[PDB]
């Protein structure tokens, strides 16, 4: 089976840093790329980055470079998505999307990312 | 011209270079087992080639003759435009369409037909 | 009809390729060549004309064979050496450095270790590196103590990349694309056959192809497809770049006993000043090499666009930095200064911090780790840089600027840099032909 | 978003409609990696189709999609109740980009 | 009729299936070491058989005759009641006691003779 | 006289014992891998010998005439001074320097001429 269990919802203050976990199960961990997708409630769909589990190669988005930081731990088979310098617009639910084909495919890291996680909603509000 | 020396030369000039690559077809613990399996594969493929040649109505090396006509569907051209205007690579690229049944009929209608009446007209 | 035996026919195929090495120094079965057959004393390189072959270095199956072969050879040469399962033990470890930032990066750990007699136990000390141990809650322990089984590379063998020739067996020939302007895919105007390849140094490196082949007098930017950012961009230089890699620390090797018959070589006191390795590259020569490579890069993206170089994005230490070996141990140079230039339209040496890491889990096989032994004395080596494993960052709606960052990780790119101009084809000396002859009855 | 999408499409079940994911000459006509998504309200998006003129497994044949040059199109057949969700067009051009979103109504008011 | 296919066929028709088993004779880590051992055994047996065909005065397939006499010891019987009364199975079962000496005779008495007088008559 | 029996015998007599050793040129974990390696070496060497014997234009055994002139220089003797004076051992010892050029020349100049005009004379 394929299940991408994430962490629970978190409440943050603007200017802080937020990290979220997304564990993978039931497939070869070091052969499938993992897209991280962020969704603010009610608007369009955007993208964090994709991690190659083999050697941890990453590639971020132009508008998130300098803020996002993604790592992983192969031994425990989980994914990490750390976002810092939070802004009021960053209040959203984050999705981790496992890809469909193996990393050695022709267009593997740009495929449809069939498998998706449950999603963690982070609330970044000036209210305390 | 060495191994595969006349690879691009015309067939008429390539008719005399059969020898070099007929000769060089034999070349005389892990990381050492590769040598063993490679040489076994080499000898087995050499025997494929020799057995295919022998079972055909040739039993002769680098050249033979036969009694089967030319099917009128296999690249119907003239002698000049096949023997002087073309090289083996392009030809066997445009001829791999029936090579299987080319060999099938070249063995059936020769070994079990021509060699059949060989057996008969020597048995008569 | 008429069949010919020995017809000049080759077809694309895959087969097991054996080796051939120079006879020139056994050094107790050097990692590269132990049972490898002697090379051909006179490498007859046969040239061809009227020859056109569809080369494809990315669909080439030779590189996969060499990668698996290197994996198996490393495991085989690493198997009979000393197991380091007793090093998993609480390390009472303390800082060494008095002045602030005189050098972490040097940890003096005192621990227990079972001696020759199982009844007795000995208290020993060693100088580990920060990247080699992690803190448990100060008490430290080996970083790969909970995920694999540490195995010391027995120091009788060396890590020298020896030139290796992979020579195809009988009935298989290796085609060499001898033309100058070779892109990586498509017909090759100058195809020449050979028994087997030149001397390949199986170096292990990322972001810089040390001691590679630089015969390409042009900086040919290669990749399986330019438009795909996520696929690494292979670069091969024409002018070598000199590099002065040194480990100024003078380490002494202490043979801590883990007998019976087992030895754990631990670092003794660093006799001399405590220093960190620095990987120097001449600023000028590196500048002009980058100028050449960017001039050639502009041929793949527009006519005139901004090309920006930046430090590695992120990932494992073996990817964010420059992994390699110098004289017997593995260490990394962040090369954050070699990629910081941004170019729009158009005497000293740059110095890079370099961090030692004795324990190594290269190739990311969790089933086995490794412990590189310390090397006595100051380690100094000079290598030549022939290529960059760059990766292109994602573009935008209006990509007037394109930023190139170092990549690597997957070692297959390291091997493709030496096997781009080679491929194996099997011979089919059987072939029919039309003739006027006629066998008798 | 680099991809422009229709706001919403309305109708009854049974007929056939088309969802035009028009884009630029460098995104839909430039490549052949255009895909379509299905996001239930409050549920993580699912892959409703593999790519242009390409259907994957786990989905019904009712989703027939292609790209008409500069205007990629998703045509859903056999309109039914379960289709009631939000559909996101997904193309491929360097850094990954996503469509704004295509709402749809079935067997209900516009 | 496939490999060993016309085994039960009488030699009148079984003489025409020889090419089938000639073509399929060589049939074109542990649990994988058996593959290598079996293939090398097949190669060795095939070349032993080809060598026996070679050291004999045949140098060909499916047929060869010779000048060495036949022995009554070898199933003394007339042509009809050995070519139409039995097959090769029973006959071999009754002649698989002379195989070594029959091979030796039909080898030496002609290869050590008939090729020698052949060379002598070509020497004139 | 058995395998390698008449080694020291006169070449005229040695011609009659070629087949007894041509027959025995095939002879039918660690410490057992030696058997596999040895049999692979033997079979590959025998196939190399057969390839040489066939590519030279005879494909026959124990006797092979040709159409390439043997210049007197190499012999520097007469029929009796070669076939009687010395046996094959010291003959090889005194000739084991030209065998490469001997083989190459008698193979090329024989095959790629005689076979070519043989196809030509059958082409008419
Ligand atoms: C690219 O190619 C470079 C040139 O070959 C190479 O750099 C040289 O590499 C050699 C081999 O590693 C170095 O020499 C050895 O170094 C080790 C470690 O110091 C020594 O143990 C070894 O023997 C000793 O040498 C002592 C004198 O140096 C001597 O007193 C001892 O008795 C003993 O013989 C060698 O000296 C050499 O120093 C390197 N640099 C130079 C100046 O040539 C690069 O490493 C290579 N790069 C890669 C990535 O492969
Ligand atoms: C084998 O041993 C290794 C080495 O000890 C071990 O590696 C560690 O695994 C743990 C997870 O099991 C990692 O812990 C995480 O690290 C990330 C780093 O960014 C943290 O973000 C994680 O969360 C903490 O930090 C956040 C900061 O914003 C906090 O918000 C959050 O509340 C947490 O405090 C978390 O600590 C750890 O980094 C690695 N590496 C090291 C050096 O410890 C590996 O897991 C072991 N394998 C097994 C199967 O035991
Ligand atoms: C890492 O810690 C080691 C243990 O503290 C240290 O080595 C030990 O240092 C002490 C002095 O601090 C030495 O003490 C002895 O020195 C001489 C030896 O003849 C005499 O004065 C006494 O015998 C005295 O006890 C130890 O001999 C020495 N080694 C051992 C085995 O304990 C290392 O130097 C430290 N390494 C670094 C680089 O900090
Ligand atoms: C390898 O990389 C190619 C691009 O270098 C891929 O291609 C596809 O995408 C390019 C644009 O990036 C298209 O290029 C132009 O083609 C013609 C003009 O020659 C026009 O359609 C238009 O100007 C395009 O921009 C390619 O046409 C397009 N190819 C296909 C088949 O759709 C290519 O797909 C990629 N992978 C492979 C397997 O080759
Ligand atoms: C090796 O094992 C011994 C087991 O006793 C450790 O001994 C104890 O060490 C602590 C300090 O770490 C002392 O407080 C105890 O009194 C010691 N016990 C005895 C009986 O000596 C020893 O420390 C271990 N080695 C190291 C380097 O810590
Ligand atoms: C690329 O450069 C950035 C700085 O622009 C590096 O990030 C800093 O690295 C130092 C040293 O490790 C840290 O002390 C800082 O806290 C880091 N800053 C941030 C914002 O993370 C980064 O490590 C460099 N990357 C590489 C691979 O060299
Ligand atoms: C590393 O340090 C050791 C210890 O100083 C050097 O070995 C010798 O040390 C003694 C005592 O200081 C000196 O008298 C010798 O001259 C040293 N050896 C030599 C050859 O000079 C050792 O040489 C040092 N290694 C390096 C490469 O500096
Ligand atoms: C290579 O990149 C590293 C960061 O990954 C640089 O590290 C510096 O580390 C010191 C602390 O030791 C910080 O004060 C600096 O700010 C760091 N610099 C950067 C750019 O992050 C390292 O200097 C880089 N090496 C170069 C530029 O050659
Ligand atoms: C190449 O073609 C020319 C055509 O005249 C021919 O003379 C030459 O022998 C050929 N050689 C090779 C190596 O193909
Ligand atoms: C040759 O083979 C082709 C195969 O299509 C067949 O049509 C033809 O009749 C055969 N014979 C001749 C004389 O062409
Ligand atoms: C003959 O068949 C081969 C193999 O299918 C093919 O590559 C070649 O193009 C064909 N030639 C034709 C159809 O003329
Ligand atoms: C001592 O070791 C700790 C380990 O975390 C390190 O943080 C510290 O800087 C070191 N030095 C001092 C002076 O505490
Ligand atoms: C082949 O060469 C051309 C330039 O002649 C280049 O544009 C193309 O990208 C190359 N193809 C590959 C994939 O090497
Ligand atoms: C590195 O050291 C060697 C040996 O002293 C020297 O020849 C070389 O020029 C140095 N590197 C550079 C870039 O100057
Ligand atoms: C490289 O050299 C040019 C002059 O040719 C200079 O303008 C540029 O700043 C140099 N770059 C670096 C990084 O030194
Ligand atoms: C690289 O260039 C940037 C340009 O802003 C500069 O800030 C940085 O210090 C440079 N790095 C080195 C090591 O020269
Ligand atoms: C390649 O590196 C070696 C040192 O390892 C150096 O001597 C040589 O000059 C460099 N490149 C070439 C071919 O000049
Ligand atoms: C069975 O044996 C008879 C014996 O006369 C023979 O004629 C017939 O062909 C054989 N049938 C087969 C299929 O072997
Ligand atoms: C044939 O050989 C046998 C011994 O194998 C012998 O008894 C017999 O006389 C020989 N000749 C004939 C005609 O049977
Ligand atoms: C060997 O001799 C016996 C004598 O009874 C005979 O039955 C048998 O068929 C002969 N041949 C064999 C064993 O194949
Ligand atoms: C040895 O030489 C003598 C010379 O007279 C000859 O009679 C004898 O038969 C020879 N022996 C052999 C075994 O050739
Ligand atoms: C015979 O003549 C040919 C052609 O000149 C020469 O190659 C060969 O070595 C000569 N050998 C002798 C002396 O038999
Ligand atoms: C082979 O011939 C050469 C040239 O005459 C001579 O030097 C050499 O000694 C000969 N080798 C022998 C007779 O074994």
């Amino acid at each position: 089976q394929v299940q991408l269990v994430q962490s629970g919802a978190q409440v943050k203050k603007p200017g802080a840093s937020v990290t979220v976990s997304c564990t993978a199960s039931g497939y070869t961990f070091t052969g499938y790329h993992m897209h991280w997708v962020r969704q603010a409630p009610g608007q369009g769909l955007e993208w964090m980055g994709w991690i190659n589990p083999f050697r941890g190669a990453v590639k971020y988005a132009q508008k998130f470079r300098g803020r996002v930081s993604m790592t992983r731990d192969t031994s425990i088979e989980i994914f990490y998505m750390e976002l810092s310098r939070l802004r009021s617009d960053d209040t959203a639910v984050y999705y981790c999307a496992r890809e469909m084909f193996d990393s050695s495919a022709d267009w593997s890291p740009w495929r449809g990312m069939v498998a998706w996680g449950q999603g963690t909603l982070v609330t970044v509000s000036s209210a305390s | 011209l060495g191994f595969l020396g006349a690879a691009g030369s015309t067939m008429g000039a390539a008719s005399m270079t059969l020898t070099v690559q007929a000769r060089n077809l034999l070349s005389g613990t892990v990381w050492g087992i590769k040598q063993l399996q490679a040489r076994v594969l080499a000898v087995e493929r050499y025997l494929r080639d020799q057995q295919l040649l022998g079972i055909w109505g040739c039993s002769g090396k680098l050249i033979c003759c036969t009694n089967v006509p030319w099917n009128s569907s296999w690249s119907n051209r003239n002698l000049s435009e096949i023997w002087d205007n073309m090289t083996w690579l392009q030809w066997d690229k445009e001829i791999s369409n029936y090579t299987q049944i080319i060999y099938g009929l070249l063995e059936e209608s020769q070994n079990q037909q021509e060699k059949n009446e060989q057996d008969l007209l020597a048995l008569d | 009809v008429t069949v010919y035996y020995g017809v000049p026919v080759w077809k694309d195929a895959e087969t097991t390729l054996f080796c051939a090495s120079d006879a020139k120094t056994e050094k107790h079965n050097v990692w590269a060549t132990h049972a490898c057959v002697p090379t051909d004393p006179n490498p007859q390189e046969i040239h061809l004309e009227n020859v056109t072959e569809e080369f494809n270095m990315w669909k080439n199956n030779m590189v996969e064979q060499m990668h698996t072969d290197i994996i198996s050879l490393w495991d085989q040469s690493l198997k009979p050496c000393v197991k380091l399962t007793p090093l998993c033990v609480t390390l009472q470890c303390t800082n060494v450095t008095n002045n602030i930032t005189d050098d972490g990066e040097l940890k003096n750990c005192s621990f227990n270790m079972t001696t020759e007699l199982r009844d007795k136990k000995q208290k020993v000390y060693s100088l580990f590196y920060r990247l080699d141990v992690v803190q448990i809650n100060k008490e430290y322990r080996l970083i790969n103590c909970n995920t694999s089984a540490i195995t010391q590379a027995c120091p009788k063998v060396s890590f020298e990349p020896i030139p290796i020739h992979y020579c195809a067996p009988a009935g298989f020939a290796i085609l060499k694309c001898k033309d100058k302007k070779f892109n990586g895919t498509g017909p090759c105007p100058s195809v020449s056959t050979v028994q087997c390849t030149h001397g390949i140094k199986p170096v292990v490196s990322t972001q810089l192809l040390l001691n590679g082949s630089l015969a390409e007098e042009e900086v040919m930017i290669r990749s399986e497809n330019i438009t795909n950012n996520a696929k690494n961009i292979l670069v091969q230089f024409n002018t070598p770049v000199q590099i002065n890699c040194t480990r100024p620390n003078n380490n002494t090797r202490k043979s801590i006993r883990i007998g019976p018959g087992q030895a754990f070589y631990a670092t003794g006191d660093i006799i001399g000043d405590i220093r960190q390795a620095h990987c120097n590259v001449s600023k000028a020569t590196w500048n002009e090499t980058l100028g050449k490579v960017v001039k050639q890069l502009r041929k793949h993206f527009g006519n005139n666009t901004i090309i920006r170089f930046a430090n590695s994005s992120g990932g494992d230490l073996e990817v964010t930095t420059h992994s390699f070996n110098c004289g017997g141990e593995f260490f990394y140079c962040n090369t954050s200064g070699l990629f910081n230039s941004t170019w729009i339209s158009n005497n000293d040496s740059i110095t890079l911090p370099c961090r030692i890491k004795q324990i190594i889990n290269m190739w990311q096989r969790i089933g086995q780790a490794m412990y590189a032994p310390p090397i006595q004395g100051v380690i100094r080596c000079v290598s030549n840089i022939t290529g960059l494993i760059l990766t292109r960052d994602g573009g935008s709606t209006n990509s007037t600027t394109e930023t190139f960052r170092p990549g690597g990780g997957d070692m297959r790119d390291n091997w493709r840099s030496e096997l781009y101009k080679y491929k194996v084809v099997k011979i089919e000396p059987l072939g029919v032909a039309p003739t006027r002859c006629k066998r008798r009855v | 978003s680099a991809l422009t999408q229709p706001a919403s499409v309305s109708g009854s079940p049974g007929q056939s409609i088309t969802i035009s994911c028009t884009g630029s000459s460098r995104d839909v006509g430039g490549f052949d990696l255009v895909s379509w998504y299905q996001q239930h309200p409050g549920k993580a998006p699912k892959l409703m189709i593999y790519e242009v003129s390409k259907r994957p497994s786990g989905v019904s044949n009712r989703f027939s999609a292609s790209k008409s040059g500069n205007t990629a199109s998703l045509t859903i057949s056999g309109l039914q109740a379960e289709d009631e969700a939000d559909y996101y067009c997904y193309s491929y051009a360097d850094g990954v980009a996503f469509g704004g979103g295509t709402k749809l109504t079935v067997l209900g008011q516009p």
